[PDB]
């Protein structure tokens, strides 16, 4: 089908290794940035501390709380509180989580992301459930407690983008390479005796034909074939990090087209 | 549970008028820490 | 003072991996580098996160109050 | 990042890189001398006084002290005290004009002389900003 | 303390408008477009597409200061061709490329196993 082309090399719940051909580098990169910064997610944006006899500071705990990945599957059915007509927050624009933990045992008591309890009405939307990729099913150690120790708090998880705070990135590293053979001459290699001998060969070199020494420089050539690998934090499935990345970018171009109309 | 002052030594919840000096009831230590508010503190998880 | 959630550089969740790492070291008697790799901590930014972490919380939990 | 500047990653700062806690303890005692003349830890009002700071005294409880967990900023009076002038004279302690944070721990004890003496610990979390040194 | 709110990166202020079109003073058929609350993501992508147009004589973007989200786009077109129309086609071309990609990735994804 028509323009840009995709070829999936590897795929799992956590990653997609794919080849993006018949595309401009401006597009490949704009797409790359959108997956990092602009795909909406759900994360803890407010913590009310009832009890903290823990060894860690309120704001230190509150910080890590925001860093816990939360289900963001059905995120477009949730409003940004700023657009929501409620006073403050509500089920149309937020998810409410509860955290009550006490040191019952003489041995150390660990507090996990599995211990947050959804207290608001999710209205059948797949949202707010802490992401657990742990084998023991605990996921994310928030805190540790001693005997008399207690932590009682309430969380308001809201919709947002990494551009506002990194906690909202469905993100994780985006492996990105083009022209593994430097045929384009986009980089001048630093060497001592031999750049070829001194620079390790890219795994992507198998997927491309070597330049061949008896050939003059291809001055007219342009980059089109981007070897990418998108890693997912958990909040959104990999296919979605890319699909919503495409969708978001498409959307923000449409807002320009609509802006031209308005004036 | 009208918490005013906790003992720094034994974690005993207690309280007394400025006419009852410092000290702890059933510990005797003169340390004492003030009780956390009930006002409740709100944080942005950033 | 407790495993950071997420690697500072890339954002990979690391806060769920600490206990598993200690077990890999102790129970399985593995080396730190293979322990890190078994956890799926492939890049060095994610590797420094865990290998370099100092868990002072254990020390703090020792104070009787 | 020229002439000794540096470019720091905001995203890694959001994840906690080089973030730190800051604590500041403020101290006070009820007087130095006076057989009948003793300073008092209390929340001061009128009583002719007028030598007040304000900086709202409004975060103080009846003992003249703020409870741990209250947010303090500006010149909010953190310890309320009066000198008996024979009516009251203000001896209250404001939070450092430029500082802000949450009251962390409030210690009420006695000195070897039998002096009601207090220590107030305030807590700020400092996140890496533009003119910060590394 | 003197830090702006992070929403100021992507949220328009009261008084601010997305696009602000100014006629260029230095050349005929040239226009300068200030894009508010947008960075390199939109700027690079648009500038690149405008160069793909044979009736586009000039296309460049710049983000004058990193502190502010805004960028400026300069378009010069062929006599008869309006810069706003050139920006329009560039946008639709991007949208049609993005649409094509979404489907092509979705098709590929479905063939996968894991
Ligand atoms: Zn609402
Ligand atoms: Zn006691
Ligand atoms: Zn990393």
């Amino acid at each position: 089908e028509e323009g840009p082309q995709v070829k999936i090399r590897e795929a799992s719940k956590d990653n997609v290794d794919f080849i993006l051909s018949n595309v401009d580098l401006a597009m490949a990169n704009s797409l790359r940035r959108v997956m990092i910064a602009e795909i909406p997610t759900l994360a803890i944006d407010s913590v009310e501390v009832e009890t903290n006899t823990t060894v860690l500071a309120d704001e230190f705990i509150a910080h890590r709380l925001g860093l816990i990945p939360l289900q963001s599957m059905d995120i477009e059915q949730l409003e940004y509180s700023r657009d929501c007509f409620c006073e403050d927050h509500c089920d149309k624009c937020s998810v409410v989580l509860t955290l009550q933990a006490f040191g019952e045992s003489e041995s150390t008591t660990n507090v996990y992301s599995k211990d947050l309890v959804i207290v608001s009405n999710l209205m059948g939307r797949n949202i707010g459930h802490p992401i657990i990729q742990d084998k023991e099913g605990n996921g994310v150690l928030i805190c540790k407690l001693r005997k008399g120790q207690e932590l009682k708090l309430t969380c308001v998880a809201k919709k947002g983008i990494a551009k506002e705070h990194a906690k909202w990135g469905p993100a994780a590293a985006i492996e990105f390479e083009y022209d593994p053979w430097n045929k384009l001459k986009h980089t001048d290699y630093w060497y001592e005796q031999d750049s070829a001998k001194e620079w390790p060969q890219s795994k992507n070199c198998e997927y491309e034909d070597p330049p061949n020494e008896g050939d003059p420089f291809d001055y007219k050539a342009q980059a089109d074939t981007f070897y990418m690998n998108v890693e997912s934090v958990g909040s959104i499935p990999v296919d979605q990090v890319v699909v919503r990345g495409i969708d978001t970018l498409q959307k923000k171009v449409a807002s320009i087209l609509l802006a031209l109309t308005q004036m | 549970a009208t918490l005013k002052y906790i003992c720094a030594e034994c974690s005993s919840k207690l309280s007394l008028s400025r006419t009852d000096a410092v000290r702890c009831k059933d510990c005797g230590h003169r340390i004492l820490l003030k009780a956390r508010t009930k006002r409740l503190v709100q944080f942005e998880a950033r | 003072m407790i495993v950071p959630v997420r690697c500072f550089s890339c954002g990979k969740v690391v806060g769920d991996k600490w206990e598993s790492y200690l077990n890999l070291l102790q129970e399985d008697e593995l080396d730190e580098g293979t322990a890190l790799s078994r956890l799926g901590l492939k890049r060095y930014c994610c590797r420094r996160m865990i290998l370099t972490h100092v868990d002072l919380i254990e020390k703090f939990l020792r104070y009787n109050p | 990042n020229q002439e000794d500047s540096m470019i720091m990653n905001q995203s890694s700062i959001d994840r906690g890189l080089f973030r730190s806690l800051f604590f500041r303890s403020y101290m006070d005692q009820e007087k130095k001398y006076g057989m009948s003349i003793t300073e008092t830890f209390e929340k001061p009002q009128r009583t002719n006084t007028l030598r007040m700071k304000h900086g709202t005294y409004d975060k103080l409880d009846d003992d003249g002290l703020i409870a741990p967990g209250v947010r303090v900023s500006g010149e909010d009076v953190i310890i309320g005290k009066t000198t008996p002038i024979s009516s009251k004279r203000d001896a209250s302690t404001p939070l450092r004009s430029t500082e802000n944070g949450i009251v962390d721990q409030v210690l009420v004890t006695t000195n070897q002389d039998g002096l009601k003496f207090v220590k107030v610990r305030v807590r700020t979390t400092k996140i890496p900003q533009i003119g910060d040194k590394f | 303390m003197n830090a702006p709110d992070r929403f100021e990166l992507f949220l328009l202020g009261e008084g601010e408008s997305k696009l602000k079109i100014d006629p260029d003073t230095k050349a005929p058929n040239a226009v300068v477009i200030t894009f508010e609350k947008e960075d390199h993501t939109l700027g690079n992508l648009i500038r690149a597409e405008l160069l793909n147009d044979r009736k586009v004589l000039f296309a460049a973007y710049k983000v004058e200061h990193p502190f502010f989200a805004r960028f400026k786009l300069r378009i010069q077109t062929t006599e008869g061709y309006d810069p706003k129309d050139a920006l329009k086609n560039a946008c639709n071309s991007i949208i049609n490329k993005l649409g094509a990609l979404k489907t092509n990735f979705e098709t590929e994804w479905n063939l996968q196993t894991l």
